[PDB]
RNA sequence: GGUGAAAUUCUUGGAUUUAUGAAAGACGAACAACUGCGAAAGCAUUUGCCAAGGAUGUUUUCAUUAAUCAAGAACGAAAGUUGGGGGCUCGAAGACGAUCAGAUACCGUCCUAGUCUCAACCAUAAACGAUGCCGACCAGGGAUCGGCGGAUGUUGCUAGGACUCCGCCGGCACCUUAUGAGAAAUCAAAGUUUUUGGGUUCCGGGGGGAGUAUGGUCGCAAGGCUGAAACUUAAAGGAA
């Protein structure tokens, strides 16, 4: 997978869990 | 010339001429004095004798100068 | 591996180059990369010469010439024939060709 | 109002485009069109609207209808599409030329006055072009 | 059919020119509330100054006519401004020299507003070696310094009728390279270009001054 | 109109095309270069103003005041964020027309944010010469940019400018070559290294997991900076 795109999958992957940890805080 | 045609230490009056005045065996000046009164060659000075310049100063036609 | 000396383009002691926009497909290519070619032919083509200047309504006149200056990026200038890859050797020459 | 031998000069217009092609004759101010024939209006398929026949045809119905109101002579003002496009004349622009030539007008000065930005706007297609 | 209801009519140029049939062109017949001569007025006629002024050496100059007054069958023209044609700019401007161009806006005495446009080109020496004549910017800017005054000079003082006359020769644009010389030789040095920004309101009296009884 | 060909789309309520004129906003062609300036990012229409700067010139002045730098600071393309202005062009997203087995694409048509600007943030790029800075030394050659020195006779020119020849200092580079170096590509530095030491900062230790988890810190956010382990694997990789 292109460099790029797995660096931008990786940001989406984060996001959520920042979202799913902040969820319960 | 080649390194191995040439002594370091009695170059050619004409080669120290046209070195740099910095890089020359002993340091020495291009600049001098002369008379009209005496003016410095590169003056930054208006003297209109003299018109100061980015080297030499401009010097007139009409007066004659005296190197010393 | 380092193709060429001058890396593509000819820059030397600055940063940042304006683009110029290719004459065939309209990509984006810095000015300095480009190819360039100055073309100056005849408004009238060869083939029409003789029939527009039987046709002239002048004694004299000198039919004027088309002034084209043609900038392609690297992938139209190959297609296009503008230019052709070389041999590593020949890539050096830089003397236009005959 | 015009005696034997004299020329009665008008201004053709060539728009040469790599789609169409027209054929636009009006007077010295292009203020007054005389005749506007194109390439579309002499073929059928979209294809062939630019292609040098269809210029022909056009140029040579424009010679028609120009010697009906007294013009012989035209000044020939080609461009091409200009402005950030193309600035190449379209393949019909030596067709059409020819064809006047070879229709009795007589040719008077040519110039081409295609629009030359002095920069620019933005040609379209982005920065990496139209991909084929 | 529509063309069956147009009167052709003669263009005339002012007396600077030698040639004054300019040409012709038509309008619709006058009808009510489309009067003919209004059609006509203020019609800009682009008309090479080789056929003004008879000499294939001036093809490369374009001058502006504009109609001021329809006398019977005439059209009245006077100068309307000039321009290089698109083939003489592009042969003058190449590779490996400067190019210097200057604007002026400058009022004559008849009032006319008028914006100057100079050119020139850095010249080389007969024994020139180097390949390029590039001059310095500090000398670019000295050279478009004397351009600007010398064009406020020779329109500052005279009338348009006169100032006209002197772009035919070129006047101008010697002198303008006798003065620059000093500073950097330059070559083809021309006045590119005049726009006409304001025009003093029309006046029958002053427009016949330069055209005779075409009758 | 547009395309490989088309269609979406516009059009006798006058489209496209031609002339004149006005408005708007953007952009600054050609000249323009193995050219210039800047710490880098970056900087290209004219003229004025404001402060700044390199180099050159100097028989001016101070007299070691320097080099490189943890911490800590200034600046930092584009995109993005907040609000105001502006809103031509182009144009993520979106919609449609094609193409196709499918086509959320490439091609075409329309268009939102954006693109421009002001105030305030963000601090990242193949931010590349993929090469940190200061110093010395070590081949040849021509061209070029800035300044200066010398020589010289021409200019539709006002001593000087333009050009010609010799040289000096500084700069962007290029060409030939090895007596050098290197895994080689190649490099006049990437040379002067087992014959190993001029000074100093940063930084790497098989491939992945991973610039991930966690904690801290910065940010309005997007994210930035700092940054693991378990586990997995006999190669991955460079040049030719
Ligand atoms: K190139
Ligand atoms: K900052
Ligand atoms: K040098
Ligand atoms: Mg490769
Ligand atoms: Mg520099
Ligand atoms: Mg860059
Ligand atoms: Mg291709
Ligand atoms: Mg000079
Ligand atoms: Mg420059
Ligand atoms: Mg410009
Ligand atoms: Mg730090
Ligand atoms: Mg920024
Ligand atoms: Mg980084
Ligand atoms: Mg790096
Ligand atoms: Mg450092
Ligand atoms: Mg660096
Ligand atoms: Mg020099
Ligand atoms: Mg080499
Ligand atoms: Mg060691
Ligand atoms: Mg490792
Ligand atoms: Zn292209």
């Amino acid at each position: 997978m292109r460099a790029k795109w797995k660096k931008k999958r990786m940001r989406r992957l984060k996001r959520k869990r920042r979202k799913m940890r902040q969820r319960s805080k | 010339v080649l390194p191995n045609d040439v002594d370091l230490l009695n170059p050619p009056a004409e080669h120290e001429k046209k070195k740099h005045k910095l890089k020359r065996l002993v340091q020495s000046p291009n600049s001098f004095f002369m008379d009209v009164t005496t003016v410095f060659s590169h003056s930054q000075t208006v003297v209109v004798l003299c018109q100061p310049t980015g080297g030499r100063a401009r010097l007139i036609e009409g007066c004659s100068f005296r190197r010393k | 591996t380092f193709k060429r000396r001058n890396g593509g383009r000819n820059k030397h002691g600055r940063g940042h180059v304006k683009f110029i926009r290719c004459s065939n497909c309209g990509k984006c290519c810095p000015k300095d990369k480009a190819i360039k070619r100055f073309l100056v032919r005849n408004i009238v083509e060869q083939a029409a010469v003789r029939d527009v200047q039987e046709a002239c309504a002048f004694e004299l006149y000198t039919l004027p010439k088309l002034y084209l200056k043609m900038q392609y990026c690297v992938s139209c200038a190959i297609h296009s024939k503008v230019v052709r890859v070389r041999s590593r050797t020949d890539r050096r020459v830089r003397e236009p060709p005959q | 109002s015009v005696r034997e031998g004299e020329l009665v000069f008008g201004v053709a217009h060539i728009f040469a485009s790599f789609n169409d092609t027209f054929i636009h004759v009006t007077d010295l101010s292009g203020r007054e069109t005389m005749v506007r024939i194109t390439g579309g209006m002499k073929v059928k398929a979209d294809r062939d609207e630019s292609s040098p026949y269809a210029a022909m045809l056009a140029a040579q119905d424009v010679s028609q209808r120009c010697k009906e109101l007294g013009i012989n002579a035209l000044h020939i003002k080609l461009r091409a599409t200009g402005g950030n496009k193309t600035k190449t004349p379209g393949p019909g622009a030596q067709s059409a030329l020819r064809a006047l030539a070879r229709s009795g007008m007589k040719i008077g000065r040519i110039e081409d006055v295609t629009p030359i930005p002095t920069x620019s706007t933005r040609r379209k297609g982005g920065r990496r072009g139209r991909r084929l | 059919d529509p063309y069956a209801k147009k009167d052709w009519y003669d263009i005339k140029a002012p007396s600077v020119f030698e040639v004054r049939n300019v040409g012709k062109t038509l309008v619709t017949r006058t009808q009510g509330t489309k009067i003919a001569s209004e059609g006509l007025k203020h019609r800009v006629f682009e008309v090479s100054l080789a056929d003004l002024q008879n000499d294939e050496d001036h093809s490369f100059r374009k001058i502006r006519l504009r109609a001021e007054d329809v006398q019977g069958r005439n059209v009245l023209t006077n100068f309307h401004g000039m321009d290089f044609t698109t083939d003489k700019l592009r042969s003058l401007v190449k590779k490996w020299q400067s190019l210097i161009e200057a604007h002026v806006d400058v009022k004559t005495t008849d009032s006319y507003t008028l914006r100057m446009f100079c050119i020139a080109f850095t010249k080389k020496r007969p024994n020139q070696q180097k390949r390029t004549c590039y001059a310095q910017s500090s000398q670019i800017r000295q050279i478009r310094r004397k351009m600007v005054e010398i064009m406020r000079n020779q329109a500052q003082s005279c009338d348009l009728k006169d100032l006209v006359l002197k772009f035919i020769p070129e006047s101008i644009g010697r002198e303008i390279e006798k003065a620059t010389s000093s500073i950097f030789p330059l070559q083809n040095v021309f006045i590119r270009k005049v726009k006409i920004l304001k025009a003093p309101k029309f006046d029958l009296g002053r427009l016949m001054e330069v055209h005779g009884d075409y009758s």
